[PDB]
């Protein structure tokens, strides 16, 4: 009833000036499962939600490694998450090898903008559906970078991506000048309550459902699972 | 059941507006048409069961093979035609024989599943594998969906009537639950959805455990098997 | 339908695109002419200015293509440029091969067969600019050359591109009708006076850009605003 | 031949005896043997013979005898036989003619759903594709009719299951689950509400007739009538935005406003505000103006059902300026439609005295005056934007080797609407405005040069609706314009031998031949100035330029001698007033008044008609003494001389067809033995022919054909002058002063106009003044045209014998010319044929 | 009112009027952004621009609207900015392969003739879309003044004395019309230019804004730069006080 | 159909200007209308005759950047032969080749056919030669044809008037008279443009000898 031309194709710009494959390639990213992203002044965290199609299945991996320094959060398409990953793997891994360095967050994310960017302009390849929290410590400190399939990227003190992101951001800007002199601990405790701050009542952060990746300037970016995460979330209140 | 439908699907390479890929959605449902099948994954090991479907008896029952062997400590299970898998198994035997070449060690279960999703993107591709097999982690049982996403599952069935088999299987399933306890509740869970009785001809079982290789159990094995129940 | 959005025959075997091309030639606005004389050819066209701040200098429809061959764009600015870039290329590549500079009449001919190639080739839009070239060939003097983008291209005595050429060639043909063999001033003042009457704006020497070349001077040259008001006021006492 | 006997039949068949329905019983009822295919014959002649309409004392002679054995076969059928269609075809004839005398109650829900299965719609998971086997063979159309017959009554369920019906249906209407089955939805869609229209107008406004009355129990009511809307509007709305592109739904909307407006109009224009406005949904915007136009008439009428009524009209119209544009041709053409269908609906005038009036205006009335004033400024923006279209409409001849010389089909349409729209916006306009819209398109024309191919026409066609709309005063603008610039652009005399004729002449002529056509006795002021351009332009030798000349001619007698129709506004005598008390928000709509319709007509004047043979005379007859003297041995000229000669006397021929009698000769004797007699029809037709002078027509015949002769034995390779003297052939023989061409082409359009604004429900001939008109000047273009067997008469033969010897040439084009004339010629004259063949 | 044959959704293309609508499209996109400021000035250039923050979680200096496409010269941007740092990939590969060859930094008004035949290149094939980034590139040089010149997405390039981008191009134009930027030295054309982007902006319609400027110069050596805090508050504060 | 696509293009030839070509027993000949737009347009500038090889011009009628294409492409063709055999390109083999490229690219999708046909001449084993090779790709051989504008009407006056045996002189006055049928009038050295191929080789007859030919009716 409402069908509109413009929609049809990326390279087709519409009268207003927009681009809705790219606009709705961006609504995609919500379909995922919240996830969390904030540092403190030496330390960065990643606190996502992981879930499942069953209880007897294990639980999706949105937490990754992409070098010993440098860990993601996905958010949307698990498929072009892939393909971005292996991208952003072999490119700190030729960092590594040709300057014996570790690579730049900030440089590991323009390329990933410039890759996404390359489909947004060509016919038949649709765009990266997919949204990352981009986390790692570098000579410079701790970041938090933010991509989007429109390719545009941004540096943060905390953000959240995914479903019902919004409550997150809400508690994440009103206690984010505590978040910065805040040590490791209490970081992550701010990020569980923040990601708590999405869940419906019914659901309750556990073990299972909850993945934390953390890095720091002594530290290397890890992963932690069920158990690994339990004494993080024992400390965390109850919800009001 | 009208006609159901909006002018964002039927495009392959298109964003709806909710974010959805509607296209490649309906693919997946058409997927999971394929014969029923089920695994179950336990400390003792893994067991792999599915139905024949075969025509005739002209037809020599060895000829179809709704389980294969990507190695020896490996298992897979397909739903739907095996030729769309064929590629996929090729690819998963060629890589973990890639593996062994250059590692000298056997090929995690992760990893193989892995690589055939790393295969799948390089289309929908029309197929569900169940990977089951014994690794140095233990018995593991991993669900490739024909999304190409991957995942560890306790327990699992795939085909016509995954779903309903699924909700039997949260039922039955218990982590002491042993092998052969799997195998008998395996085989309740494949006379319900096919709703016939079960013999040698119509379904292929197969297991793979620490102690052996992957074994697809011969038709005395099946026989001994369903006699029991 | 199918038929005009790409370039295709139509049932009366005509090429729509090309014919929108040669109305988008008109939607950007400007108005060129070029005439022949016995001694000289020459180049007029408008550059009048929209914005105060943008630079006066630095918009201008004439080239060079090479230091003897001087060239006028028409239509859309960016395809203008591109042209000229492309002819700049085939020059240089001619004088590579061939160790002599390119005429007027080949350097058309090429630039004409790359419109060809896009009007040819439904990926490609037609290239919407029109290019006069002027230079001296040893031969036969001045000449000047037009090429379309639908690939044609004749030699003139003089001609006119714009969204006014109609009235511009009705008054170069009445012009010519008369034999009327022109020196270089009687060039300059005729091509002024095409532009001014069909205009209708009498110009002020920045208005206008003006291009020429010379026997006595086949080097390609921009007139200079003080030489354009010498020529403008030895008109208007006149 | 079947179709014809079945019509004959069918036309017979209420007259037939009242004992004839038993007698047909009894000789076809024996062929019913189910399984045998003359089941298949007897229904066949059952439906085709058996009167469905009788007087009700003698239904027992009638219907009651079949009707009970025909329903009990056809429910006791399952399966798809043949035979059913036509079974159900007669049970809805039966229907329609016996509203309230059959019950029709049990077999309400078998007949829907087998209507159901009719449509075949997909359904089900499996959605399992038919057989196909069957057909059903149930027309729509019929279905329609039996559904709209058996409607109404005391009981309901009819409502009911249509609306069920519609409801289960909804879904497949909707655009995106378009499908094979939507043209037959769409066909029920349209045929629906004309079913219940025609069905309320025999209830209401019928005459009475010694057809039997609907009783009036089971007539139609109000909340009848509203209830069917309602189920029907849903899927219409729906259907409007279909892939298809609604006409359809269109018609629907229209069928359904005449009788609910309060209902339909409202949600057709919540969506079509929306869709003028936005950008990214272009096809609502075809779709809903389209829709719009439908509803046009019921939306103007108001009478405060719908109390809003034309207070929307002047918004869209303006949001509708913007739709006109070079882009999109048929956003263009839709827009022209919108533009003009309620332009010739709503008389347009600034009415600001009757805001200040202080009483008698309703509320809506005084939002109407406010509106009004706005009009002046739609008109400017419109030829703003018409302007625009031609500026986007040149030609822009690119070919270096030639010119296209040549219209195409879609930029002739363009023109077409274009200029229709203009004149109808103009005669609809009053006088100042019309003055405004004078200066305007005087002072484009006049100012920018216009190659004539195809931005030129556009032009000098709408000057042409401006001189059209005011004669007098727009004349005396453009007329002295042209003439002087042309004798001061031709003063040297050597462009008539140049061939170039350079173009702001050509041009200028264009205009002038464009403008000339117009009543005649507002031209015969501007005489001696036509007449000496005239004089000075048709021997330019350039292949143009001559023959704009001769255009100009043509259209300067056929203006003269021709009789037509000169106002053509929807109120007679609208806008002459110059005083407020004529009122226009009251004049909006109105249809009707063929009676009070007072036609201007203009009528030949004995000035006029003495001009034109004066001016023939002046021009024809010394180019036609020349074309003798090169028949004869005597002033070789050449073949460019021949063709300007030739094409002059056709173009006057053309003109003068009216003035000129038909030619006479002896009739051929041995052309047949009849008893009876044989005789041509003579109508008066206006004509009052003068014999006294020398038949123009007679003296061309001979030289023609002397001509003809001549090049053929001299000059066998001039083949374009052949073409003309083919053409001169062909009008001399039958041409009468009118084109069968154009006849066609008026009668096409006033059909489908009428079929448009056709307000069928009220009224009984409620239509407007301007296709009311258009219909008795059709009427004048049948009668002159049409023309009964004449007298072979031996000159018309000795032009069949130079027609069937050019027929038989050298070259291929003159041999098809010559063959479609020679055609024509023997089609004209009764026992022609008999001569020829040998 | 809307066009639905079909001519403008593929830049390859032409409209019956003779128009490409695509690139038209993008150039209203690039109207619908932030707006973007270059005034050239006799020592050097300056460029200015409003950085709206979109929320206050985004740290500081994100989005950056101003790029360093090579030493000596640097862009500022509008419209969407993934099309402008493509196009920013674009200038310094340009401007480093003009130094690999021709052993100079790369003049202005040849990366510009470059870098709009890149992006006139993309409006004439079918599958490619025009880019959405307009934007402005500017530099010094002891052998050539202070050049400013902007590229829209047609692919047209012109030399601006002073220039604007954006939604509010067009008030940004007038005001700095009404100034006199050639004698004025690049100190106090910063003032001037945070008064014009303060002016411009629509506190009501746009929330907030982060400004960055940006200038090269005799004072810099012909270097791109990132304007000294202490210059940029007292910009700040003086545009206020004049906004006041 | 791509086919449709063939026969616009062959309505696109019939739109151009007139070509025709007689074959007389010791020459042949190719005139055609070259009619200016304007006085402006130099004639000089610009040939719609030219020659492929010493011994082998053709003409056209149609599309004239097309077959400026269709000329380069011939004359490289006729060049790789002489090339291989170091003998001159027989007119049919080149007529052949030129039918493979004008087949080539309206079989290929995404490109538009040639909108030309085109009339070629050569001289050979002491023997003259004419065919016409059109948009679809077909050629074929002739005594005389015409092209564009009036073919038919100019194909039935070349029937009527062809002799089985005729001068190189009598064939170039009958084509200048099936030319003048066409033609607007006021023909001159200017507006038509000749060619002839014989023994001696192809050549464009300059402008003084089409006058003297003119001249002669």
């Amino acid at each position: 009833m409402f069908r509109n031309q413009y929609d049809n194709d990326v390279t087709v710009w519409s009268p207003q000036g927009r681009i809705h494959q790219i606009e709705y390639a961006m609504e995609a990213v919500k379909q995922g499962s919240a996830t969390v992203g904030l540092k403190s002044k030496t330390h960065a965290v990643l606190v996502a939600l992981k879930r499942a199609q069953s209880e007897l299945a294990a639980h999706q991996k949105k937490i990754l490694h992409v070098d010993n320094h440098i860990g993601i959060s996905i958010a949307g398409l698990t498929a072009d998450a892939r393909l971005l990953c292996n991208f952003m793997r072999q490119e700190c891994l030729d960092s590594r090898f040709v300057f014996d360095r570790p690579l730049p967050v900030s440089r590991l994310v323009s390329l990933i903008g410039s890759k996404t960017q390359i489909p947004t302009q060509r016919y038949g390849r649709r765009p990266y559906g997919v949204g990352l929290l981009i986390a790692g410590y570098d000579d410079m400190g701790p970041h938090i970078f933010q991509t989007c399939p429109s390719a545009n990227y941004f540096d943060c003190r905390a953000m959240s991506i995914g479903a019902r992101s919004q409550s997150a951001r809400t508690y994440l800007e009103r206690h984010m000048s505590e978040f910065m002199e805040c040590n490791l601990n209490e970081l992550v405790k701010h990020g569980l309550r923040a990601l708590r701050e999405t869940l419906p009542a019914e659901q309750d952060l556990t073990t299972k459902n909850v993945s934390i990746g953390i890095v720091g300037k002594d530290l290397e970016f890890t992963i932690y699972d069920d158990d690994d995460v339990s004494p993080f979330l024992e400390g965390l209140e109850e919800r009001p | 059941m009208f006609l159901t439908r909006s002018e964002y699907d039927r495009g392959v390479n298109t964003f709806s507006p909710e974010g959805r890929l509607f296209q490649v959605e309906y693919a997946i449902e058409a997927i999971k048409l394929g014969s029923t099948a089920i695994g179950i994954q336990t400390s003792e090991g893994v067991c792999l069961a599915v139905e024949k479907r075969i025509t005739s008896p002209l037809m020599e029952p060895s000829s179809i093979e709704k389980i294969v062997e990507i190695d020896a400590h490996i298992g897979c299970a397909m739903s739907g035609l095996i030729a769309d898998a064929k590629t996929l198994i090729d690819k998963a035997r060629v890589e973990t024989q890639n593996h062994w070449f250059t590692y000298n060690e056997t090929m995690t279960v992760e990893s193989v599943t892995q690589a055939v999703s790393n295969l799948a993107l390089q289309r929908p591709f029309g197929v569900a594998l169940l990977f089951g097999g014994v690794d140095e982690k233990g018995p593991q049982l991993f669900h490739m969906d024909p999304s190409g996403t991957f995942v560890q599952c306790d327990a699992r069935a795939i085909g016509s009537a995954s779903e309903g088999a699924q909700s039997s299987l949260q039922e039955v399933y218990h982590k002491s639950m042993t092998l052969k306890e799997a195998i008998k509740s395996s085989l309740i869970i494949l006379k319900q959805v096919m709703e016939e009785k079960l013999n040698a001809t119509n379904i292929e079982l197969a297991t793979v455990q620490p102690g052996q290789n992957f074994h697809m159990f011969t038709k005395e094995e099946l026989e001994e098997v369903i006699k029991d129940i | 339908g199918f038929d005009r959005h790409i370039t295709i025959f139509s049932p009366e075997g005509r090429l729509y695109q090309v014919e929108y091309a040669f109305k988008a030639i008109n939607q950007g606005g400007l108005t060129s002419v070029a005439v022949r004389g016995k001694d000289c050819a020459v180049i007029v066209t408008q550059k009048k200015v929209p914005d105060k701040l943008l630079d006066s200098s630095t918009v201008t429809h004439l080239f060079k293509i090479t230091e003897n061959i001087g060239c006028v764009m028409t239509g859309m600015t960016a395809d203008s440029r591109s042209q000229v870039q492309r002819a700049r290329y085939e020059a240089a590549n001619w004088k590579y091969k061939y160790g002599y500079e390119i005429p007027v009449d080949m350097l058309c001919k090429r630039i004409a067969d790359i419109s060809q190639v896009y009007t040819q080739n439904a990926e490609m839009r037609p290239l919407g600019c029109c290019m006069i070239l002027i230079g001296i060939d040893e031969e036969q003097g001045p000449q000047v050359y037009k090429c379309d983008p639908a690939g044609y291209y004749c030699g003139f005595k003089a001609t006119a591109a714009g969204v006014k050429q109609t009235e511009s060639t009705s008054f170069l043909e009445k012009k010519v009708k008369k034999k009327f063999d022109w020196t270089f001033e009687q060039t300059v003042e005729t091509a002024i006076t095409c532009l001014s009457t069909v205009l209708s704006i009498d110009f002020k020497p920045s208005e206008i850009e003006v291009g020429v070349v010379t026997v006595e001077n086949p080097k390609f040259r921009i007139l200079t605003e003080a030489e354009i008001d010498a020529h403008l006021v030895a008109l208007a006492e006149r | 031949v079947e179709n014809i006997l079945k019509t004959l039949v069918k036309s017979c068949r209420p007259y037939f005896p009242a004992d004839a329905t038993a007698e047909m019983l009894e000789e076809w009822r024996p062929l019913m043997c189910p399984f045998d295919v003359t089941m298949q014959k007897a229904i066949t002649y059952f439906e085709i013979f058996l009167p469905t309409s009788l007087p009700p004392e003698l239904h027992h002679k009638g219907f009651k005898l079949w009707f009970d054995e025909l329903i009990g076969l056809w429910v006791s059928v399952q399966n798809l036989p043949q035979w059913e269609g036509q079974l159900v075809n007669l049970f809805a004839r039966l229907a329609t003619d016996n509203i309230g005398y059959i019950d029709w109650d049990p077999y309400v829900p078998k007949i829907f759903t087998r209507i159901l299965r009719s449509l075949n719609l997909p359904v089900g998971s499996s959605q399992v594709l038919v057989p196909r086997f069957l057909t059903n063979a149930y027309d729509i159309g019929h279905a329609v009719i039996w559904i709209t017959a058996m409607m109404g009554g005391p009981s309901k369920l009819v409502q009911k299951h249509l609306a069920g019906l519609f409801n289960s249906i909804t879904s497949f209407y909707h655009p995106s689950n378009n499908g094979r089955w939507l043209n037959k939805l769409m066909k029920l869609l349209q045929r629906l509400p004309n079913s219940v229209v025609r069905r309320l107008h025999r209830e209401r406004y019928k005459k009475p007739s010694w057809l039997t009355p609907v009783p009036d129990s089971h007539k139609l009511t109000d909340q009848d009538v509203t209830d069917f809307v309602q189920c029907i509007i849903q899927p219409v709305l729906l259907a409007m935005f279909s892939k298809t592109g609604s006409l359809e739904a269109a018609q629907a909307l229209q069928n359904l406003a005449l009788m609910r407006p309060e209902l339909v109009i409202p949600p057709v224009l919540e969506r079509t505000y929306p869709a003028l406005e936005t950008l990214t949904e272009p096809h609502q915007l075809t779709a809903t103006l389209s829709c719009v136009i439908g509803v046009a008439r019921s939306l103007v009428s108001g009478g405060r059902w719908f109390p809003e009524g034309p207070t929307h009209m002047l918004p869209l119209l303006m949001r509708a300026l913007p739709g006109v544009d070079p882009n999109d041709f048929s956003k263009c053409m839709i827009t022209f439609q919108f533009i003009a269908t309620f332009s010739t609906l709503v008389p347009l005038v600034d009415c600001s005295s009757v805001l200040q009036e202080r009483n008698d205006l309703t509320e809506v009335e005084r939002e109407l005056c406010s509106a009004t004033a706005e009009f002046e400024d739609f008109v400017l923006q419109f030829m703003d934007r018409c302007f625009g279209l031609i500026e986007s409409s040149t030609l822009e001849q690119t070919r270096e080797e030639t010119e296209t010389e040549k219209m195409t089909h879609l930029e002739s349409l363009v023109e077409l609407g274009l200029s229709s729209t203009f004149s109808t916006i103009l005669t609809q306009c009053s006088k100042e405005i019309f003055m405004v819209a004078l200066q305007k398109v005087f002072n484009f024309s006049t100012s920018h040069i216009f190659e004539t191919r195809v931005a030129g026409r556009m032009v000098a066609d709408m000057c042409r609706a401006a001189v059209k709309c005011c004669p007098e005063e727009s004349l005396k603008l453009f007329v002295p314009h042209c003439c002087s610039v042309i004798t001061q652009l031709t003063m040297n005399d050597d462009v008539l031998n140049d061939e170039e004729l350079d173009k702001e002449l050509l041009w200028n002529l264009q205009l002038l031949s464009e403008i000339t056509r117009v009543d005649g006795r507002k031209l015969l002021l501007y005489r001696e100035q036509l007449v000496k351009i005239l004089q000075r332009t048709l021997h330019l030798t350039c292949k143009q330029g001559y023959t704009l000349s001769c255009n100009l001619l043509h259209h300067l007698l056929r203006s003269t001698t021709l009789i037509y129709p000169t106002e053509y506004c929807s109120v007679p005598g609208g806008f002459d007033k110059p005083p407020s008390e004529y009122f226009p928000i009251k004049d909006w709509g109105k249809p009707g008044d063929l009676w009070n319709l007072g036609i201007q007509w203009h009528v030949p004047s004995s000035e006029e008609v003495s001009f034109a043979f004066y001016l023939l005379d002046s021009f024809l007859q010394p180019e036609l003494v020349k074309l003798q003297h090169c028949g004869d041995g005597k002033l070789e000229m050449s073949r460019d001389d021949i063709l300007q000669s030739l094409t002059i006397v056709h173009n006057c021929i053309l003109g003068s067809g009216n003035l000129l009698p038909p030619l006479k000769g002896e009739p051929v004797t041995n052309l047949v033995p009849s008893m009876v007699s044989l005789e041509e029809t003579k109508l008066y037709t206006g004509l009052e022919y003068d014999l006294s002078r020398e038949n123009h027509r007679e003296v061309i015949a001979t030289v023609i054909r002397k001509l003809l002769n001549h090049i053929l034995d001299n000059s066998e390779d001039d083949t374009k002058s052949l073409f003309l003297i083919i053409k001169i052939i062909g009008d001399l023989l039958q041409f009468q002063g009118s084109h069968k061409h154009e006849f066609d082409s008026r009668w096409k359009s006033f059909n489908l106009v009428k079929k448009s604004m056709e307000n069928r429900l009220h009224g009984k001939k409620q239509h407007i003044r301007a296709l009311l008109i258009d219909r008795v000047m059709l009427q004048h273009e049948l009668r002159t045209l049409t023309v009964e067997g004449c007298e072979y008469k031996k000159i018309h033969q000795d032009m069949i014998r130079d027609l069937l010897r050019l027929s038989t040439s050298s070259y291929s084009q003159v041999r098809n010319k010559a063959q479609q004339t020679f055609f024509a010629a023997l089609g004209a004259y009764n026992f022609c044929c008999r001569d020829i063949i040998p | 009112s809307s066009i639905g044959t079909g001519y403008d959704l593929s830049a390859s293309t032409f409209s019956p009027d003779g128009r490409v609508f695509q690139v038209e499209y993008a150039m209203k996109a690039v109207e619908n952004s932030s707006t973007a400021i270059g005034i050239r000035c006799k020592d050097g250039v300056v460029f200015g621009v409003e950085k709206l923050v979109l929320s206050k979680l985004y740290e500081e200096g994100s989005n950056k609207r101003l790029f360093n496409v090579d030493r000596h010269v640097g862009m500022a941007v509008a419209g969407l900015l993934a099309d402008a740092r493509s196009l920013a990939d674009i200038a310094r590969e340009e401007a480093s392969n003009f130094r690999s060859n021709f052993g100079y930094n790369i003049p202005l008004k040849h990366l510009a003739d470059r870098v709009a035949m890149y992006v006139h290149a993309y409006t004439l094939y079918s599958a490619v879309r025009p880019f959405g980034c307009s934007f402005m590139l500017g530099s010094y040089s002891v052998n050539d003044g202070a050049q400013l010149y902007m590229i829209d997405p047609s692919g047209v390039s012109y030399g601006y004395w002073g220039c604007a981008i954006g939604k509010a191009r067009q008030a940004a134009k007038t005001e700095i019309e009404k100034l006199q930027m050639k004698e004025m030295t690049c100190r106090d054309i910063v003032k001037e230019v945070a008064k014009i982007i303060y002016i411009v902006h629509d506190e009501v319609k746009d929330k907030a804004f982060e400004l960055e400027l940006s200038w090269v110069g005799e004072l810099t050596n012909g270097r791109h730069e990132i304007v000294p805090k202490d210059i940029r508050e007292e910009a700040e504060k003086y545009a206020k006080e004049s906004l006041k | 159909g791509k086919l449709v696509q063939i026969e616009y293009a062959l309505a696109a030839v019939a739109g151009g200007a007139p070509s025709v070509g007689i074959k007389a027993a010791n020459g042949v000949v190719l005139a055609t209308e070259k009619k200016q737009k304007s006085i402006l347009y130099d004639e000089r500038s610009v040939h719609k005759v030219e020659p492929i090889t010493k011994h082998i011009g053709l003409v056209y009628s149609g599309m004239g950047p097309d077959y400026r294409v269709l000329v380069h492409r011939a004359r490289k063709l006729a060049q790789q032969y002489y090339l291989v055999y170091q003998e001159p390109i027989p007119t049919a083999q080149l007529v052949q080749r030129v039918a493979s490229v004008m087949q080539e690219y309206t079989q290929s999708g995404g490109v538009r056919p040639f909108g030309v046909s085109l009339l070629i001449c050569g001289w050979n084993e002491g023997r003259p030669y004419l065919f016409q090779s059109d948009p679809s790709g077909a050629y074929f051989a002739w005594k005389a044809t015409a092209m564009g504008k009036n073919y038919v009407n100019g194909k039935t006056f070349l029937e009527k008037r062809y002799n089985e045996d005729l001068e190189l002189e009598d064939a170039i006055h009958t084509a200048i008279l099936t030319l003048k049928e066409s033609f607007e009038g006021q023909m001159t050295e200017d507006n038509i443009e000749v060619g002839i191929c014989n023994e001696a080789g192809f050549r464009r007859l300059t402008p003084t000898e089409v006058k003297d030919y003119l001249a002669a009716i």
